[PDB]
């Protein structure tokens, strides 16, 4: 009911040599850089507001606690972006990034499009470390700006720290992305029409990501394809610790789960990215 | 073409209802014979007569049944008036004691459209005559004298009988509720 | 298991027919309620009562209906005796003139096996009492005095009543024709 | 909710001048010839079996009481056909048939196909009275037999008295026609694909007639026509005394009810057949 | 001409100890649970439509009055299933079901297949009351679903209230079952090839049940068995009040009538089911 | 920062006598009827699937655990609706509903529109208990169906048990309502343009309810009203146990919190509904 690493490796080679495999990188991909995930941010927002971090967690979800933070005082969200810039893109996080085996194995492949939902320059920065060049696309001005001819386009799906208007963190910013009208939303839905995705270090907790894969099946089911042909183009979900409910929800959306070895999280991902080559 | 049909086998009831509701082009006439149930209550018999006449003719039907409740007979015949006038013709004036001759002439229409049965009941106080007098009309009209009047239904003409009889108040109620 | 079923809702008729035909193991008992048609003729009502009770219970059924034809009322009630004793309880002794009190107590069984209806009729001459007397029995037994006897059906016991009543001759005719 | 005679008259002229109107005649069409309907047969079967006619009626339906009659004794069904032949096609029923206004008005029109469900020669006999010639088709040998070129084909749908094997009266003969494999069944289902029918003197009590109009809608609904185009080809049901339930059941099957005047049944039908001309 | 209880008891023991006796339970089997039969449903449908219950009954048969109900308004049939579910399977009908002597005597025997035509969980619920376990089979997904090894399969022949698409109540749903293509139809016709049936509380009023026993004789008569061997495998029809016509119709179809005592309907059935043990 | 009962009572009288107050009733309004809330359903779904109820809760949210239930087997959601209808609309829940002080105080007021998100007939059933008449509107056929002239319209916002296609319980049904295209969605957004709402027994956990109040502020902020006039039309949120984060999120959306006494939940609500009169 779940692919292993050796089973999923010839399936990922076929989609990569055809140029139809696109990585989707989450907050767990920057975990070996000693960065906060979605839980250590809330522990830092609770310290500023005067909450204990265990009491602040039980008043709402991740989107709702950041919405409460941003309206506590004026200019409270601007300060957070400044603080995150200092801690996510610091020089000691740069130094952990050249010697990271996941970021080396990611940049060794010749991708054309990479999607990320984290606010750090460590996915395009991994491509600059390997001598390659990348193109960060986050806002409308980036898509219409000049690029080079054949350069890997890194789509910052949730925003970048050097453009603080593009960061979606609060609940009102997730509701603004439910219209699927932002330039990262329109680019994602067109790439999903034709490409397989590889989710690495990401857990489907964002209700706007799950809503995009929902509405691709409304195109898939209305097109009245067979049992054989509607199940042909799959997406892949590499996860150490998926539960018992979530892999069966995603089978509806043509998403297969690749079970990685949970003893060493960083080496299991790196062996997956080296098996694509 | 008519939309309502008045069912009777009694040709004397037919010329009464055609005297007032005759010019209505929405009313037809049928002659199917039905069998009444055994009960003295007028409401029970006329309601079971419409379900038995709709089953015969299968169109929206209007049936009619009467009663001649008498105080001296504790309400008898009631809706059993059809076999009394067959058995006791003018001896019915003699079986009732002189001095307590009061009676009620009741009459009921029930129209059934196939889904609902609606009963219209009118009623005339009166008293049984000491002897049968009068030639006009039909069954038990020579024996019934309405209250206030001295004459019978048989002694009065058809315009004058319907100004006292229960049918003269049931024309207007049937015309209004059916739009005839 | 029984093969014939005597249908009545009257629990006083039930203990009479179980007094004589009770030991017959081929006779069962049912209590379905039927509705009689409006006619004074006993033969017509009992024949339409068996077709209406076979439709209810769907087994070979035996029904019973009576008559109390009176000379002073020209045969009334006849088979209309059920709503008279409801209306006129002991005033029925008073509405009939003294001197012509003669009447007939008729009674009829009709058994229907699902294909044929056979009617057995017995009959007892008598006369209506000047006033109701006696405690035993049930409906109209305090008012009927058989011919030759001075007492009523109410004054006599159940063995003595069935030596005069129509049911005492209808036991033997029902037992012989059905093999009970 | 129900057509009158003057409303349905231009609708029947249009289908008749295109040659796409076919009469369907029932047992009520032979009622002015003083013939039994489906209730006076059962009163005659009960007299032979020793039943009272009101007690025999409450033991089953019309199909089931005739099934009980036919198995009461050997050769009991053959005798019924012989008796019906002497009573239905007698010389005094012939003499009532020339002076009948319905049979004159039926034969005045130039039909091409007439369906009947009654066992009498009074529908093709009405055509012989008007100088026209008819062709009775009841069995397989009649369909493959020789006819003339342009002659009205009278389809005896339930059989004819001169071919006693074709008569469907008992319950086992109605169940044998549920396969829709008999030659009158196959001819009816192909004429129903292309023609409007006019039901005169017939009440839908046969569960094999109702099953044919059921399965024409299974072709109509599976063909996924619009609301406008699936309701275009109607059938017509002339009846003096249709109830409150049956006209709404037949609206499903594109059958419209023509309310005739119930005071005179014979003259109301004759004015309908004269309005088609 | 009709078996009694003591005559039919050794005939039912022989077929039961060979494992070739299958009960067929009707609407009269749930009558001691104070549930409506086919007449009190129509009295409840007439109240919703605004009819008097005696006037609504004379416009058509049971199948046709429910067809008129279901097309009176949108979602009118869905409401009926909801109402029936709350009335038929209520908690006070559960409490009458443990102390019912028929349902105790039914579950005391070790059946393998039970067919029912009523929409209530009181036949498989009687098996759960006796500690046994049952398997309800109503739709195509139930037949291909997982069961246990040796468990009594309760075939809901007309549908179940928890699967409202399987309920056949209207006339169009009976005509859809005339093709004998539904999964309860195909399972019934194969069990009828090899097994005796025991009809309890059921009256042959469904024209699709009668059509299945019709077409088993078309296999029986075409196989040209003798007089002795074609009459060997019988079916049994326990009924308090069968008329004069219907027992002779069913003798054609190898169905024998067991006359039960009509004075107490519940105790007569319970003594029949205890005589099989 | 939070209204009390006596402070909010003259604010609710003013909106009610103008006819511009609409109740919005949640799952906590049917809690005195001994019905499951959103947590006891999941405890019942876990028993069917073979989970322990505490282990099943930690694999996803409420929408996602019901999505996992509905795809475990065919016809698994249909059975849930049938079971829910037996337990939510049972006769003992009816008997607790006449003697409930909240349902009496709700029906004593002359409302015109009531919205509910629970699947039970106990809000319109409370209006039938007080002699009033209600009109349940759940699907497209209900909105175009016939009603009476001045009758309180009860809008079943999440569906009704007698129309099982309208029930939104699984995650895919919540995503289908994100388009705001359903007939309860279109009716809610037009009533929110002109009316104050009173949330009783409801906690904002549905991401489609929160998204509707989000997009009403996008109309409110783009209309460029002042500080005084954009804060004039308020909505009211009666809750015993609102936390510390959620009342400040809803101040953005013109939703005021009415703090009720948490010692007796049923009597605190009933005193609020009696203070409106
Ligand atoms: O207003 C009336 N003025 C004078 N006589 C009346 C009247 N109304 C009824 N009668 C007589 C007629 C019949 O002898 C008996 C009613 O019995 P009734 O069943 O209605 O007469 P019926 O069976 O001959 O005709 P129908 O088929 O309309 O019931 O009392
Ligand atoms: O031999 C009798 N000795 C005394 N009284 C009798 C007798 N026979 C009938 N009666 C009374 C009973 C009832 O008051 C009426 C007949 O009406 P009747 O319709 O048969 O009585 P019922 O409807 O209560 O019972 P059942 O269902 O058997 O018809 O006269
Ligand atoms: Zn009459
Ligand atoms: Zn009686």
């Amino acid at each position: 009911t779940t692919l292993t690493l050796s089973e999923a490796a010839p399936l990922l080679k076929k989609e990569f040599r055809e140029g139809r495999l696109i990585p989707f990188l989450g907050a767990g991909f920057s975990k070996p850089l000693k960065l906060p995930d979605g839980s250590q941010l809330i522990a830092s927002l609770a310290k500023t507001l005067g909450f204990e971090p265990e009491l602040f967690d039980m008043h709402g979800r991740f989107e709702q606690l950041a919405e409460f933070f941003a309206i506590s005082a004026p200019n409270r969200l601007q300060r957070l972006v400044y603080e995150m810039s200092l801690s996510f893109d610091s020089a000691e996080a740069e130094a952990l990034r050249e010697k990271s085996p996941m970021h080396r194995a990611l940049a060794a492949l010749d991708w054309r499009t990479i999607y990320t939902t984290n606010y750090d320059k460590h996915v395009e920065g991994a491509l600059r470390d390997a001598g390659k060049q990348a193109a960060v696309l986050a806002s409308f001005a980036d898509f219409q700006g000049p690029r080079a001819r054949d350069v890997c386009e890194v789509i910052k799906f949730h925003g970048t720290l050097d453009q603080p208007d593009t960061i979606v963190l609060t609940e009102s910013s997730y509701f603004q992305r439910m219209a699927l009208d932002a330039p990262p939303d329109q680019r994602l839905r067109a790439d999903l029409l034709a490409n397989s995705f590889l989710f690495i270090g990401y857990s489907f907790s964002d209700t706007n990501i799950r809503y995009i894969w929902y509405r691709m099946n409304q195109l898939r089911e209305q097109s009245q394809l067979g049992v054989k042909h509607s199940q042909a183009r799959r997406c892949f979900f590499a996860t150490h610790g998926a539960g018992l409910v979530q892999p069966d929800i995603l089978q509806q959306w043509n998403i297969d789960v690749i079970q990685l070895d949970p003893t060493d999280k960083s080496a299991s991902v790196a062996r997956l990215l080296e098996s694509i080559a | 073409a008519p939309t309502w049909f008045y069912n009777t086998t009694n040709s004397e009831k037919l010329r009464e209802l055609q005297h007032v509701l005759g010019g209505s082009a929405k009313l037809g006439y049928l002659t199917a014979k039905v069998t009444e149930i055994l009960d003295v209550d007028l409401e029970t018999v006329i309601r079971a007569k419409a379900i038995a006449a709709y089953r015969a003719v299968r169109v929206p039907v209007i049936v009619e049944h009467g009663a001649l409740c008498i105080d001296a007979l504790n309400g008898l015949p009631g809706a059993l008036v059809k076999p009394f006038w067959e058995s006791l013709d003018t001896r019915l004036c003699e079986v009732i004691p002189a001095g307590q001759r009061t009676a009620r002439a009741r009459g009921a229409l029930c129209y059934c459209d196939g889904r609902e049965r609606h009963v219209l009941i009118e009623e005339t106080e009166g008293e049984i005559a000491p002897s049968a007098r009068g030639t006009g009309g039909f069954h038990w009209d020579p024996i019934f004298i309405p209250k206030g009047q001295t004459r019978t239904f048989a002694e009065m003409s058809l315009d004058e009988k319907l100004s006292f009889s229960p049918l003269g108040r049931l024309h207007t109620r049937l015309r209004t509720e059916l739009g005839l």
